[PDB]
C-alpha cells in the first residue's frame, strides 16, 4: 500500500496505489484506498482492510449523523478526531494507518496523519504505507509546497509511482482525489500510463552482467545470450 | 387526576404538570438578554432573602464552555442540573468531534435534556428556563429552552415575574445596531426599572457576556459598567 495526502493552497489531493496482497499474491489489484467519509473528507487506509474499512464506515456514518444534526459542514479536524478516538480505542487489535484530508471551509484543505499507534498529527502532506519509506527522500528531494492543484496532483501521481515501482507491496492503479472548494476530481491513472516505473526508466534497460560467457580474458563483455 | 404526571394529557392536549413548572418560572426574578451583532449579553437580578450574603452567592449565570453560558431562571437547583448537562455536551462536542459545539446545538440538546423529563412518569419537569448565549462558529445566539423543552432563538428576551414590562423595555431596542457595551447599559437598566421595590428589598443584577470584546469568551462584566 502506498497512500498519501497533500495540501496545496485551498485543498488536498489523495493518492493511493491499487493494491491488496495476501503476502505475495494480489488479492485485489484495482483497490479504492480512498474512502469517502463526507462529501469532501476522505480517508487514505492502509493495514488491514477489514480494520480500515470498518472503521471508515463507522466513522463516515458518525459524521454524517453528526452533520446532519448541527445543520452544517463538517471540519477534517472532527473527522480526524473521531478517526483518531477509534484507532485509539483499538490500538491493539487493529493495523491500520489512516489519513485523513479534506476541505472545509473554516480551514481550507488539511491533512492529519493518524498512524498505528492513534497519534493524530497535522501536517502539510502525509504518507503512509507500507511504500511510503520509499517517498520520505522522494518528498524530502522533490516535494516543494505552494503548488497548484494541477502541480499536486501530478506531484502524488510520480510519488505514488515512485513508491508502488519498489514496493512490492504497492501496485496497480493510481487513484487521486482532489478535495477543495469545487467539485471532487478522482482520477485513476492505469499502470500502463503511470509517470514512472522501472521498467520503462531508460537507465535499467541494460542488464546486469552476470551471466558471462567462459572467456581467455578477465575483460567483461556482457552476458551470454546465445549457445553458440 | 389530570395533572398529577408529566405523563399524562389532558383532554385538550395540554400537559399540567408542564405548564405547573412554568409557574415557577414566572414568579422568579427577571432575566433579560439580548444578541447584538457583537455578542451576546444577559443580565439577571438575583433576589436575596437575607442582608448577609456574600456577592457571589446563588449565581444564576454559568458558563457552559469557552463561548457559551447558561443564565437560569426559575429554580436555581434544578438549573444547575441544566448547567451540568450542558456543560457535559460541550465537553462532549470538544472531546469527540473536536470542536466547539454550536450554539444551535447547545441548545438543542438542552431542550431534548428538558423535555425528556416531561415524559415519563417517575421524574417532574424542570422549574427553570435556561438561556443560552453562545458565540461560536454559528455567530452570536441566544436561545431559550423552557421547562417544557421547546427552544426558540432570539434577538432579546425576558423571564420571570416582569417579563411583560421587561419585553416592553426591551422592544424599545434597536437589535441590528446595538452593541454588547451599550446592551449592558440597557438590559441593567430594565431590570431596575422592573424590579420591584416594597416586595424584594435586597438585590443585585448579575451581568455577563460574550463577545468581540471578551475574545469570545463568556464572562461575567466587570462591575465598573454597571
Amino acid at each position: 500500500t502506498t497512500i498519501l495526502a497533500v495540501s496545496y493552497n485551498g485543498g488536498v489531493v489523495l493518492a493511493a496505489d491499487s493494491r491488496t496482497s495476501s503476502g505475495t499474491y494480489v488479492v485485489n489489484r484495482a483497490s479504492n484506498k480512498l474512502t469517502k467519509l463526507t462529501k469532501k473528507i476522505y480517508c487514505c487506509r492502509s493495514g488491514s482492510a477489514a480494520d480500515t474499512q470498518a472503521l471508515a464506515e463507522r466513522v463516515s456514518n458518525y459524521l454524517g449523523s453528526y452533520q446532519t444534526d448541527i445543520g452544517a459542514g463538517v471540519n477534517v479536524a472532527t473527522a480526524a478526531n473521531l478517526f483518531q478516538k477509534m484507532c485509539y480505542m483499538n490500538r491493539w487489535n487493529i493495523s491500520a494507518g489512516i489519513i485523513v484530508a479534506g476541505y472545509d471551509p473554516i480551514n481550507g484543505g488539511s491533512v492529519y496523519s493518524i498512524p498505528s499507534g492513534g497519534s493524530c498529527v497535522k501536517l502539510d502532506y502525509a504518507l503512509g504505507g507500507s511504500g511510503s519509506i520509499f517517498l520520505y527522500s522522494f518528498f524530502d528531494a522533490n516535494y516543494k509546497p505552494g503548488m497548484s492543484k494541477s502541480e499536486c496532483v501530478a506531484f502524488c501521481q510520480r510519488a505514488v509511482a515512485h513508491a508502488y515501482s519498489r514496493d512490492g507491496s504497492s501496485g496497480g492503479l493510481i487513484r487521486t482525489i482532489t478535495l477543495d472548494a469545487d467539485e471532487p476530481e478522482d482520477q485513476t491513472i492505469p499502470w500502463n500510463r503511470s509517470p514512472y516505473c522501472m521498467e520503462k526508466d531508460p537507465k535499467y534497460v541494460t542488464q546486469a552482467t552476470q551471466n558471462q560467457p567462459f572467456s581467455s580474458s578477465a575483460k567483461i563483455t556482457g552476458n551470454r545470450m546465445s549457445s553458440t | 387526576g389530570h395533572d398529577q404526571s408529566t405523563d399524562v394529557f389532558s383532554a385538550e392536549g395540554r400537559v399540567f404538570q408542564v405548564e405547573y413548572a412554568g409557574k415557577a418560572v414566572d414568579n422568579s426574578s427577571t432575566a433579560v438578554a439580548a444578541c447584538c451583532k457583537d455578542g451576546v449579553v444577559v443580565a439577571v437580578e438575583k433576589v436575596h432573602t437575607s442582608r448577609m450574603l456574600e456577592k457571589g452567592s446563588n449565581n444564576r449565570i454559568h458558563a457552559v464552555d469557552r463561548q457559551a453560558g447558561i443564565c437560569i431562571c426559575g429554580l436555581l437547583p434544578d438549573g444547575r442540573a441544566i448547567v451540568s448537562r450542558a456543560r457535559q455536551e460541550a465537553e462532549n462536542s470538544r472531546d469527540i468531534f473536536a470542536t466547539p459545539i454550536r450554539g444551535s446545538v447547545l441548545a438543542n440538546r438542552v431542550g431534548e435534556f428538558m423535555h425528556a423529563y416531561t415524559t415519563h412518569f417517575a421524574y417532574r419537569p424542570f422549574g427553570c428556563s435556561a438561556i443560552i448565549a453562545s458565540y461560536a462558529d454559528d455567530g452570536p445566539q441566544l436561545f431559550v429552552s423552557d421547562p417544557s423543552g421547546t427552544v426558540a432563538g432570539y434577538y432579546g428576551v425576558a423571564l420571570g415575574k416582569a417579563k411583560t414590562v421587561a419585553k416592553s423595555e426591551l422592544e424599545k431596542l434597536d437589535f441590528s445596531s446595538l452593541t454588547c457595551d451599550e446592551a449592558v447599559g440597557k438590559l441593567a437598566s430594565i431590570l431596575h426599572e422592573v424590579h420591584d421595590k416594597q416586595k424584594d428589598k435586597l438585590y443585585e443584577v448579575e451581568v455577563a457576556w460574550v463577545c468581540d470584546k471578551s475574545d469570545r469568551k463568556f464572562v461575567h462584566v466587570p462591575a465598573d459598567m454597571v
